[PDB]
RNA sequence: AAAACAGUGAAAUUGUGUGUGGACCCGAAUGGAUCGGGCCCGUCUUGAAACACGGACCAAGGAGUGCACAUACACU
């Protein structure tokens, strides 16, 4: 270690340690998309979100 | 072919007859065959070509650049641009002085017959007229 | 005699432009307005041009920005100001002397504020217009050591030294300035 | 610029990789981590962080961010929360202006500066500094405090 | 309009550029003149101030 | 500014619209080229090599004193694969070196405000002819741009649909793309990329009209909404000019997109459009301005010789005589 | 463990024929004997031609990379 610096501190010591990748972002919105739309027909007339107080 | 530029006709053995003909091969490419004979410069501690002993063969630089007037110049007195279509020669027409034209090998028979009759009426130098098209 | 022939002579070169210099923007706008500057040069010897052809080669970090009543501080009573920068405003002033401003950029809300209390903007290519024979102009110019990273530059262990430790921080943690003076 | 070759590429053909050719580059010649400090780091420590090794301060064992946040503006930038359009009627109008902090998310008030227009204003927070009450009331405005 | 202003420019520029060098020849014309006299002159100077010295 | 003419079916034209404001903004080819760069790979799809690929195997170091190096070896016996040299990069069948991973980072931010302002300079290109051939779009025989076809355009099948097309002087352009076909070279015509076409004509709607589903399978013709113009669209490669076909309603819609000078847009929030440093490129002519030809000074022509040392040419230039006198 | 097309068919290495030399390189030449200069590379080292170590020969493979966190510079 030299020169000057913020004195380090990265947290990657675990070998344990498990990672998470978002490749699936844009496909499981179009999932979510479908489904409302299916629950929407279901019960026709009526809005999907029911009636909630303000606090 | 024997053809010259108009304008260097009285100077260019001269300037051919004056053109170096130096090699600079690879150190030590004679003594094994896996060194091929393309430049690399030497890098070694001890090497007797890189510390410039009497003996030892030269090193390239920037003192055996050629003049800017004469370099890139063909031994007929042209320099060269490269065609592949009839669409190519229509960019010589301004300079036909000093530029002269070598069709592209790929370039098949029955097309190259259809650039050099162009080239005649224009009135560009093609350097490879024979080419493949003797028979 | 000879000794003043030189300094006279090294305190003018010290001032003319370089024309070894060239700015690295790939911005073809930006690089018209140099070239004229440029040309100017070359047929002249007067000072304030000179000044700003080599400001103009100058890095963004040595175009540091300026508000609104900071140029009205240092115009020191000239009616035309002159800056190789951006003019932002600044919310503690509303009304302010007339004046005409001769720069690069400027922001939306500066203009307003400018026009409301009359006065113009004129990008730098009008200069020649605006002014004559360049005696009512002043040049101004900002200061990159004001940036807030100046204040880590230095070692916090000399002492009377004034550099912050560069540090975490929180409620508890941090580490304080212990060599300064006070 | 926006891009731009690496130095990595230019070494290819030179021994050591710009690391030297007596010194070399070893795995960790020197300790892993900030270890070492109070031993044979301890030039650097005592230069650039001399404040490192010690304890300080009150504890508490919770603390809530929430229920000690707070932000603070100065006179002479009250004029400056509201719109410039606005700004320019109640400078000529004979109204008064009553100007709230809560609404901006202020809650303190420092006495930095002069205000920018010599005429009355109402001002609404939580605390105000002496300097500040002093300022307000000398063009004749008010300080309200309010939660 | 600039594109034509741009000519009045090159046809200024080349009558000065005439008008210099004719200026220029007249200067150096004059200075071969000046010049021989005053080598007659200190030749002679020369002369004079070696026979002080045998006196 | 100017009248532009709307084109009806059988290639009449009689009414006549004014022009969108952003038609008038000036063109930074360093933005577009940034722009398109950054958004280019936000398309990508990731890759890796197999996470332990090369180290299957069980292997250890034979040390010294064997006379071979100390590489790890394969531990087996009656094969030859016995003795053989395992894990390492330099190895036959061993690990390659830093293995590529999943974790890359494969997308790229750019902010908005330049997404924004990049899009409309690219509009603004479309209506330059110099920029639209410098692409290599041939319009030699269209009348002018921009092209504006009217609404009321009651086309439902591709043979009528053509016949319009042309009616416009598309049909070099259309020619130019249809001849283009060919295979691709290299290893990309073996992973789905097999053929390659040119660009043509880019067709702009915003209303749901019956012309879409007749001109899209004429090769070279390429559709998009106006409210989702996109950059890969608009500036192919990175070279701005495409030619574009608008529809009456859409080309009117660029007023609310895109605003007015020095306003701000309803459609974009927070967004406005700006001025550059100075106006035009052919700033440097204002030199030859009245204003500035008072200011300077006249130039000195005459210049000084270049030193010569040689003998006989020195000679001439300083006739040396003797003297006989001893002072 | 190895092993794709009954395609193309490089180098190391071998036989036959024709030429030029007696380890070879650089500079300069003859009809023709040759003249002048040069110790084996890579590497640690105050110091290598070394009685310091690695290298029989050819092809193909073969070593500053990815992510996180602060940072200075250039560009928007």
């Amino acid at each position: 270690m030299r020169g000057n610096q913020m004195l380090p501190n990265n947290h990657f010591n675990k070998g344990s340690m498990k990672f998470k990748n978002w490749f699936n972002q844009p496909m499981r919105a179009l999932k979510r998309k479908e489904v409302r739309e299916q629950k929407s027909k279901i019960c026709y007339p009526n809005p999907l979100k029911k009636l909630r107080p303000v606090v | 072919m024997d053809i010259v530029n108009p304008s260097l006709s009285k100077v260019i053995d001269i300037i051919n007859k004056g053109k170096s003909k130096k090699q600079f091969k690879r150190f030590q490419s004679w003594r094994v065959k896996r060194v091929s004979e393309s430049w690399r410069k030497p890098r070694g501690i001890d090497n007797r070509m890189r510390r410039k002993f009497g003996g030892a063969p030269d090193m390239p630089g920037i003192g055996y650049k050629k003049p800017n007037a004469i370099r890139f110049l063909l031994p007929n007195g042209y320099r060269k641009i490269m065609v592949a279509c009839v669409k190519d020669l229509e960019a010589l027409i301004s300079l036909n002085s000093f530029y002269c034209a070598e069709i592209r090998h790929a370039v098949g028979s029955k097309k190259r017959i259809e650039i050099l009759e162009r080239a005649e009426e224009l009135g560009i130098l093609v350097i490879n007229k024979e080419g493949k098209l003797v028979k | 005699m000879l000794k003043q022939k030189m300094f006279e002579h090294y305190k003018k070169k010290a001032i003319l432009f370089d024309e070894s210099r060239v700015p690295r923007t790939k911005n073809v706008f930006y690089q018209s307005l140099f070239s004229l500057y440029k040309k100017v040069c070359e047929n002249t010897e007067n000072e304030i041009v000179h000044k700003i052809t080599k400001r103009l080669t100058m890095s963004r970090t040595e175009r540091h920005p300026l508000k609104l009543s900071n140029i009205i501080e240092q115009a020191n009573g000239k009616e035309i100001v002159v800056f190789v920068g951006k003019v932002l405003d600044d919310d503690k002033i509303l009304e302010i002397p007339k004046i005409t401003i001769v720069a690069l950029k400027i922001s939306k809300q500066a203009k307003e504020k400018l026009t409301l209390n009359g006065g113009e903007f004129y990008t730098l290519d009008k200069l020649f217009y605006i002014s004559k024979d360049l005696k009512d102009v002043a040049l101004v110019k900002g200061d990159k050591n004001n940036r807030k990273c100046t204040r880590y530059f230095g070692a916090s262990g000399d002492k009377g030294s004034e550099t912050y430790p560069r540090t975490r921080k929180g409620a508890r943690r941090g580490e304080r300035r212990i060599k300064n003076k006070k | 610029m926006f891009n731009k070759k690496s130095k990595s590429r230019k070494l290819r053909g030179h021994v050591s990789h710009g690391y030297g050719r007596v010194g070399k580059h070893r795995k960790h010649p020197a300790g892993r981590g900030k270890s070492g400090g109070l031993k044979h780091l301890r030039s650097l420590f005592q230069r650039y962080h001399p404040d490192h090794f010690r304890k300080l301060g009150i504890v508490m064992f919770h603390r809530n961010k929430n229920a000690d946040f707070t932000r603070t503006v100065n006179v002479s930038n009250l004029w400056g929360l509201m719109k410039l359009e606005e700004q320019m009627k109640f400078k000529s109008s004979a109204e008064v202006p009553v100007v709230d902090c809560r609404n901006y998310g202020y809650l303190k008030v420092l006495g930095g500066g002069d205000l920018s227009v010599k005429k009355p204003i109402v001002v609404i927070a939580r605390q105000f500094t002496k300097d500040a009450e002093e300022k307000i009331n000398a063009v004749g405005g008010k300080c309200v405090v309010a939660a | 309009d600039l594109i034509a202003k741009k000519e009045q420019y090159n046809l200024r520029m080349e009558e000065l550029q005439k008008k210099q060098q004719e200026q220029h020849l007249k200067r150096v014309e004059e200075n071969k003149k000046y010049a021989e006299k005053r080598t007659v002159e200190l030749l002679e100077t020369y002369k004079k101030i070696a026979l002080e010295q045998q006196l | 500014s100017r009248q532009v003419n709307i084109i009806e079916q059988d290639g009449t034209s009689s009414r006549t619209t004014s022009v969108p404001a952003v038609f008038n903004l000036n063109v930074r080819q360093d933005l577009i080229s940034f722009t398109h760069k950054n958004v280019a790979m936000n398309s990508r799809q990731p890759y890796a090599v197999k996470p332990g690929a090369g180290m299957r195997h069980s292997a250890k170091s034979w040390g010294t004193g064997r006379a071979m190096a100390r590489v790890p070896r394969v531990r087996a016996g009656g094969t030859r694969r016995a003795g053989q040299g395992a894990n390492a990069n330099f190895c036959r069948g061993g690990r390659m070196f830093a293995p590529t991973n999943v974790n890359r980072r494969w997308n790229r931010k750019t902010l908005l405000s330049i997404r924004r302002y990049a899009s409309a300079m690219a509009v603004a290109a479309t209506s330059i002819p110099a920029y639209v051939e410098g692409r290599g779009h041939r319009i030699e025989q269209i009348e002018n741009i921009p092209l504006v076809l009217s609404n009321k355009i009651d086309t439902e099948k591709t043979k009528e649909g053509i016949k319009i097309l042309y009616n416009l002087g598309l049909k070099e352009e259309l020619d130019k793309v249809e001849e283009s076909k060919n295979i691709r070279a290299g290893k990309g015509k073996w992973r789905n990329r097999r053929y390659v076409l040119k660009k043509g004509p880019l067709f702009v709607y915003t209303s749901e009209t019956s012309f879409t589903k007749a001109i899209r399978n004429i090769p070279g013709v390429d559709t998009e909404r106006v409210e989702n113009l996109s950059i890969l669209d608009l500036a192919p490669g990175g070279q701005a000019g495409r030619l574009i076909i608008w529809m009456e309603d859409a080309f009117e819609k660029l007023t609310e997109i895109y605003g007015e000078m020095n306003e701000e847009s309803k459609f974009k929030k927070g967004y406005t459009m700006g001025m550059d440093v100075a106006e035009n490129i052919d700033v440097e002519n204002i030199f030859y301005s009245d204003e500035v030809q008072e200011f300077i000074d006249i130039p000195n022509f005459i210049k000084k010789d270049k030193m010569v040392m040689e003998k006989n040419k020195l000679a001439e230039i300083q006739q040396y005589v003797e003297i006989e006198e001893r002072i």
